[PDB]
């Protein structure tokens, strides 16, 4: 995975 | 495969720094390659610091 980012 | 053995790619170290490398073994369950670098050093290097060194 990656980062997670919000919207 | 996106990764495979013998592919060139650009692999991102901790000081945050792009190098050429070659893959020489790929661990799909782990999200890691064995890449070996110009120095004939080898790294374990997750797939997230992983790029091709090609455009698609
Ligand atoms: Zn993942
Ligand atoms: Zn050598």
């Amino acid at each position: 995975g990656g980062v997670k980012k919000p919207l | 495969p996106r990764l495979w053995e013998g592919q060139d790619v650009l692999a991102r170290w901790t000081d945050g720094l792009l190098y050429l490398g070659t893959i020489k073994k790929v661990d799909s369950a782990r999200e890691v390659c064995l890449v070996q670098f110009e120095d004939d050093s080898q790294f374990l290097v997750l797939w997230k610091d992983i790029s091709p060194a090609a455009l698609p």
